[PDB]
Order: structure tokens, then sequence, then C-alpha cells
């Protein structure tokens, strides 16, 4: 996520066509890295209130939805919207499958770690295997 | 006002138009919402809520 | 794999730069386990002395969490942004550790933040 | 072993009995299982992909047990055909002359029992020529079966895609979801249910040498890879069973194997389930 | 033979665990010089358990006995349904009363 402090020095080396305002006050480079923000953050949250998006984007609170709103209908990012609530929700894990991608990292963990240990200590590694194999 | 919709063939087929590309955007505007208020339609859409409801 | 390089210089000083050495160690980005700077025997002698509240703080940084510079704050020195940040870093890797769905209250109150922006901001 | 050592045991006597009777001259629907060794599947795979986008056949060898067709080998024979066409002009022929009495020397008592064919990016069917040449080789040489493979179709999906089918002969009188899988002559040939085995040596050596994919066994979790081909399965039994009850007034025992074999799978990515969650899931509180 | 393939693949998984558990054990005492990096690793490897041990996932996975035991219920039904079949049919002909 790019803040716009950051952001104040490559303002000044756009040309200026670059620089020309969207009818609304926010120029071009301030609603790229609104949407990019925007776009970062759904990696980061499962769900995202919109007064706490907005917080993060510094869009109000309403922009903010209707920022998020038109990202979608494009296929740029995944997610609903629940108005009543006022929650954008991005992406939802459906427990087995995470279950199944958990056990995998598991396993390439124990995998890395005898790697690591054989690698570290051969000469113990084999003597290790071959007192476990008997 | 008084250049297309004059003749009787456009100015009789304008209103099937308004209500298509109405329809157009209320389908991309809900598109990805699960729920949505109906104020909030007709906000978008400039019609009123009865008008927002029947359609 | 950037603790190595601070403990290659770190073998021979002693007293006030070995100190000086441990705090920039906390606040280099990038270490969050110093275990092998924590075995040397520089680092193991300032128990006796006046600089075993960098050991402490040392301790701290590898074994202990946030809530455990709360009580003895004002005993060890004063903590930067970065230190604190990392400290704070190295408190929700311990709450991980032993759970895998953290509430937001635990780190709230374990972190010692008044604001849920902030919290998430730092997570 | 001793039990699942069997088919590998070839006998003669048995053989010449169902040579000279001739049981598929009078049910023309007899043949409805092949049975193909795990040693011919290979072969048959490799050789299809060796030809790449040209199309590439030879002979198999093996018998015949009741209703079914046994493949225990596979030929590869000397043919240069074109992208979309195989013609086995003259030396396909003197090789498999002569492969054949090279093999009676060293021990392989399975006479020829087909040929197999590759269908460089065409699916598995029987074309006009192909309907036409299975048929003359079954007209003339009773037990005969074609089977088709798919080598690109196969290296893209990463499954195996090869089929067997026999012709019915000429004159045999007896919807539209079988004429775009298959071609005009669909209903010139029919297609016998493929099934595959492999011995005990064979799958000692398997298992001894599965040893970098228990990542992919811990963690295959089915009923979830396989939902979508179960409930075909199941939707299918369902029609199935309406045809075994309107039977009734044998398919019901046909239906209820089906039935066996799907809630069996179902119930095995079950125990898979149950072994990992007892493996994982019940250590460390 | 499903469950000899199962067994295939925990033996191979206890195997490394028990490597493992094996080379703590030595680096504990004297046996082998430890290294901070490997035991530091073997501590996240234990902290990765439980794997998924939230009540979210206790609900889908009885969501998925039941479902496997519905199909397992059905498949009994069309078992008995065939063998009643079977004992009909040979009782109309041993029976057989007009």
């Amino acid at each position: 996520i790019i803040r716009g402090n950051q952001l104040q020095e490559f303002a000044a080396m756009l040309m200026p066509h670059q620089k020309a305002t969207t009818a609304d006050g926010s120029s071009i480079l301030d609603r790229a890295v609104i949407e990019h923000n925007l776009l970062s953050a759904s990696k980061l949250y499962n769900n995202i209130t919109f007064e706490e998006l907005g917080a993060l984007l510094e869009i109000p609170a309403a922009k903010a939805e209707k920022i998020a709103s038109q990202m979608i209908t494009e296929g740029r990012m995944n997610g609903f919207i629940d108005q009543i609530d006022g929650i954008v929700h991005f992406e939802t894990r459906e427990a087995l499958p995470t279950w199944d991608k958990q056990i995998q990292s598991l396993c390439f963990q124990v995998n890395n770690l005898l790697e690591k240990i054989s690698q570290t200590a051969p000469e113990w590694t084999a003597q290790a295997m071959e007192a476990q194999m008997a | 006002h008084s250049n297309i919709m004059d003749d009787p063939f456009i100015r009789e087929h304008i209103e099937e138009l308004l209500r298509n590309i109405r329809t157009q955007v209320l389908i991309k505007l809900i598109k990805p919402y699960t729920r949505i208020h109906i104020p909030f339609i007709s906000k978008e859409l400039n019609i009123d809520v009865a008008d927002v409801e029947s359609l | 794999n950037l603790l190595e390089q601070f403990i290659l210089l770190a073998k021979g000083t002693s007293g006030s730069a070995l100190t000086a050495l441990i705090s920039q160690v906390l606040e280099a980005p990038g270490v969050y386990v110093f275990g092998e700077l924590l075995e040397l025997a520089n680092v193991q002698e300032l128990a006796e002395g006046a600089n075993a509240a960098y050991l402490q703080l040392l301790n701290l940084f590898a074994y202990g969490t946030y809530p455990d510079y709360i009580a003895n704050k004002e005993s060890l020195p004063e903590l930067s942004t970065a230190q604190q940040n990392k400290l704070k870093h190295l408190t929700i890797v311990s709450l991980a550790s032993r759970m895998k769905c953290i509430p937001y209250s635990v780190l709230l109150k374990d972190l010692e933040m008044r604001n849920l922006r902030e919290l998430e901001d730092l997570i | 072993a001793q039990s699942i050592d069997e088919i590998y045991k070839y006998d003669k006597k048995q053989q010449q009995e169902i040579l000279a009777a001739k049981p598929w001259t009078k049910d023309h629907h007899y043949f409805k299982y092949c049975k193909i060794s795990a040693l011919a599947l290979l072969k048959m795979v490799m050789h299809a992909r060796s030809g790449g986008n040209l199309a590439v056949m030879g002979l198999m060898l093996g018998k015949v047990d009741g209703e079914t067709m046994i493949i225990m080998d596979s030929f590869a024979l000397p043919v240069e055909g074109t992208e979309t066409r195989v013609n086995a002009q003259a030396a396909a022929y003197e090789y498999m002359a002569a492969y054949i009495e090279n093999a009676k020397q060293v021990g392989r008592l399975e006479n020829a029992i087909g040929w197999y064919h590759s269908h460089p990016g065409y699916g598995c069917w029987l074309s006009g020529i192909n309907v036409s040449t299975q048929m003359l080789n079954q007209q003339f040489q009773e037990p005969f079966v074609a089977v088709v493979i798919d080598p690109t179709r196969t290296i893209s999906a990463g499954k195996v895609n090869l089929g067997a089918f026999r012709t019915y002969p000429k004159g045999y009188k007896p919807p539209l979801n079988k004429i775009e899988d298959f071609g005009v002559h669909c209903k010139q040939y029919y297609a016998l249910e493929v099934s595959y085995f492999k011995s005990s040596l064979d799958r000692k050596l398997l298992e001894l040498l599965w040893n970098k994919y228990w990542v992919n066994t811990l963690s295959s979790s089915s009923l979830l890879t396989n939902a979508d081909y179960t409930t075909g399965q199941v939707f299918d039994l369902s029609e199935k069973l309406e045809q075994s009850e309107a039977q009734l007034g044998d398919k019901l025992a046909k239906a209820t194997r089906d039935s066996c074999k799907t809630t069996i799978e179902a119930i095995h990515g079950l125990m898979s389930q149950v072994i990992k969650d007892k493996l994982f899931n019940q250590i460390n509180i | 033979e499903h469950l000899i393939a199962q067994h295939s693949a925990i033996k191979m998984l206890h195997s490394r665990v028990k490597l493992i558990l094996e080379y703590v054990k030595a680096s504990e005492a004297g046996e082998v010089p430890f290294n901070h990096e490997i035991l530091r690793e073997a501590y996240a490897l234990c902290h990765c358990l439980p794997v998924l041990s939230t009540d979210k996932f206790k609900t889908d996975f009885y969501d998925q006995c039941n479902d496997v035991g519905l199909m397992a219920y059905l498949g009994t039904i069309t078992k008995t349904c065939n063998t009643m079949n079977q004992f009909v049919n040979k009782f109309n002909v041993l029976y057989d009363r007009q």
C-alpha cells in the first residue's frame, strides 16, 4: 500500500498532461494509487468495512465504495459488496481447501527441515538413516 | 428537443430508449453487490423509488 | 540472513560499543531472531556491571513479548519507534505461534493500541 | 499371491476350445470388456508419443476369456504414416510375420489379438477406413479388437486417453450425443469397456519407486476434486436403476455394481479425510 | 489396497518426522553441534500443529462425513434391493403357485 507521502516527489516529475485532474479535484496519480492501494488491500483482507477501507485510502466513506464497485464489473478484482452491512468481501476460503494447503505446507516444511539437517551434518544423517532402517 | 424527436418514428420509439439504457446501467450497477439499497439505486439512476422498484 | 554480518564485526568489541551495536541490531529491519548473537561470550558477560540492562533488552527481544516491556519499561532503555514496532511484530508472531485465529481484542490489549486502524496498519 | 498371479498363466486348451466353438458368430454383442496390461498401455503411450503428430500403429498380443479380450503385449510396426493416415504397405507385414516367430522362440505364447493405432489430435474413434479395416480383420480373424490412442490429448489433459472398439458385421440393422464424439459410422461399431491390470511384481516395484509423491496423497483430498465425477456417476446410476426396474416389470446386478463402485470410492475419500484428520488435527490439542 | 496406499505415505511422513525428532534429541544434550536456524525451524514446525482446528472446519468436516454417510446408506439400500430381488426370484421359482 502506497501512502501519499512517498508520492509527492513522483508527482513533480510527471509530464503536465499526466498531472491533469479528473473533474473532481483528484489528479491521475492519486487515482491510480487509490486503485492500486485498494487492489493490494484486497489481498491483505478477507473483508473490510467502508469506513475502514476509506480510512487507509484517504477517501472519506463513499467514493471508496464507488471505486471498489468500479474495480468490479470489470474483472480487475474479485469480491462482492454488502451495502446493508457496508462491507466489501474479497476472497473466502472454504475450510477444507485451506486444510489441504496447510497440510501441504506442513509437509513441505518437514521436507525442507530434513534437507537442512542432511546438509548440515551429513554423517549424522547417514548414520541416523542406517539406524532407522536397521 | 425540437430536432430529433419530432417525427413520429423517433418520438414514438424514444420511450423504449431511456429504459434499455437504464436497464443496462442497473445491471452494471448491481453486478458487484449482494445486498443493495433501493434508494441508492434511485439516486444513481436519477429515477424515484417507485420507478426503481417497478423497473 | 543479516545477523551474521553484525556478529562478524561484533566479535571483538565490548563495553559501550557493544551495547550500541546491540541497539543497532534491534533497530535494523529484517532481523527478528537474535539467537546467534545472544550466544556470544561478549553479550553474555554483560550481566555483571552497569550494562545488564542491554542484556535484559536483548533477552526481551529474543524470547519476551511487548507486555513484558510494560512493568519494566522504565528500567530498560527507552525504545525508538523502530524497536517498538519490531517488538510488537515479535509479539504478533508469538501470538500466532499458539493460535491461528487471533482476536482483535487480544492484539489490542497486548500491543497497547487504542485504535483498530493503527493495529491493522501494524499487522 | 496365487489368485492375483492369474491372467498371466496362458493355456492352449481353453483358447482352442473357445476358438473352435466360435460363440461370437451367434451373439454379435459378445465382447464387452477389454483388460489391458500395464506394459501394453505404457508401450502404446510411448509409441504414440514417439510419432508426434504423425500417425503410428502396431499390433497386440493376448487372448480371449469368455466375453473379455485380454491384451498382454504391444508391437511397434515400422510404418511411416502421414499426419492423418497410416498405410503399412509392405514392411509392416513382414515385420509382424517375423516378430511373432521371434517371440515364439523366446517364450511368448500369446497370439495376435488386434491392432492399436494413434489418432494425433482427433480423439479416440473409428473412422470409415478404420471401420472397414477392423470389420475385415474381424470377418477373417474373428477374435479381434481395434484400439485407438490419442497422444496429444493424453499429454495435454494429463490422463491416458485411449479406447477399444469392435465393429458390427455388414448388414447389422439394429442419440445426438454420439455424432460429435464419434464419426458418421458411429452405428457401425461399439466401444468395449476398457480396464487396466498390472501384476504383483510390477506393483511391487511401482510402490517401491513411490517415494516423492507422498505429499500429494497426504493432501489429495478427494470428494472435492471428483465431486463432479461422483455426481455424474450418481445421475447416470439413477437412469440405470430406472432401466433395471423397467426390466423388472441382469440390468439390476450391473446397476448395483455401479452403485457399489461409486459408494466405495466415496467412502475411500472419507477414509482418507478421517486419516488426515487423525494425523494432523488430533496432535498438540 | 486403498489403506495400503495411505500406509505407504504415512510411513514416509513418519520416517521424516522421526528423523527430525532424532536430530532435535541429539542436538539437545551433546551429540551433534546444534544449529539455531534448524532448531527454530523445528519449533515453527511444532507450532504448525494442530492444522486448522477452527470451528468452521469442524462443521465442513461433519458435512462431508454426513454426505458420504448418506451415499453409503443409499448404496447399501441398492445392494439390499438387489439381494432381495434375487431372493424373491428364487422363492418364486421354487414355491411357484398359480
